[PDB]
């Protein structure tokens, strides 16, 4: 889940 | 009413630099990440990169790192993309999109696209395999479109419809989640590596291109598309 910090938070 | 409005058509000399814009209205500009997508023949879609408008942080597809720079003007609620050393290979339609809506977010609102003409004068990326590449059907047929990922991506798959001369439109997000205003005939299923978009009864207005997209790993990637067309 490497994109969650940027895209979702 | 949320809207992304892009700057007009451009025509430039090879070697030129060009800055194109995407101005927002109807919501708070700093809420959601902005994405730029290149449309080339097929039609084919490529993800260029993204910018977080609240702090200016960026992530690029390596292919476009030496070519494009993303920026935002918070005071003007406008996102920008600047190209350098433009060549014939850069002639394309460029779209801006926001990655928002109800949680979990997806590319829900798109700009109308900007045609860019560069005038001739006077390895570890997730691969998405879409099949069948062409579906020739009669309205009223029931169809299923497949998207197979090169590795497990959980439920991080989104589906888009792209009709001739129009922007991509989000149909399903996170493999199976429905989108407001999208007709009930569209549904999605799958997890891991096999994903399916189903159209319960194909309507005349459904003919066009269908793309799947993964957002589990950088760079974000698209499948090559499935063309849904009227049987001759």
């Amino acid at each position: 889940n490497e994109t969650d910090v940027f895209l979702l938070n | 009413e949320v809207q992304l409005q892009q700057s007009g058509p451009e025509l430039v000399k090879p070697g030129a630099s060009l800055k194109i814009s995407c101005k927002t209205s109807g919501y708070t500009f700093t809420d959601f990440t902005f994405h730029w997508v290149k449309l080339s023949h097929g039609p084919s879609l490529e993800w260029i990169g993204t910018i977080k408008p609240s702090n200016g942080d960026t992530a690029y597809n390596q292919k476009f790192k030496g070519k494009a720079t993303l920026s935002v003007d918070k005071s003007a609620s406008t996102a920008h993309i600047e190209f350098r050393s433009l060549t014939s290979e850069d002639s394309a339609v460029y779209f801006c999109a926001r990655f928002g809506g109800s949680y979990p977010y997806a590319m829900d609102y798109w700009g109308q696209g900007t045609s860019v003409i560069v005038s001739s004068g006077t390895a570890s990326d997730i691969v998405l395999t879409q099949s069948p590449a062409t579906l020739s059907v009669t309205p009223g047929d029931r169809v299923s479109l497949s998207c197979r990922a090169s590795q497990g991506i959980y439920n991080y798959v989104h589906w888009f419809q792209q009709k001739s001369h129009e922007s991509p439109r989000l149909l399903i997000k996170y493999a199976s989640q429905s989108i407001s205003g999208i007709p009930s005939r569209f549904s999605g299923s799958g997890s891991g590596t096999d994903f399916t978009l189903s159209i319960n009864s194909v309507e005349s207005e459904d003919f066009g291109m269908y793309f799947c997209q993964q957002t589990n790993k950088w760079p974000l990637t698209f499948g090559a598309g499935t063309k849904l067309e009227l049987k001759a």
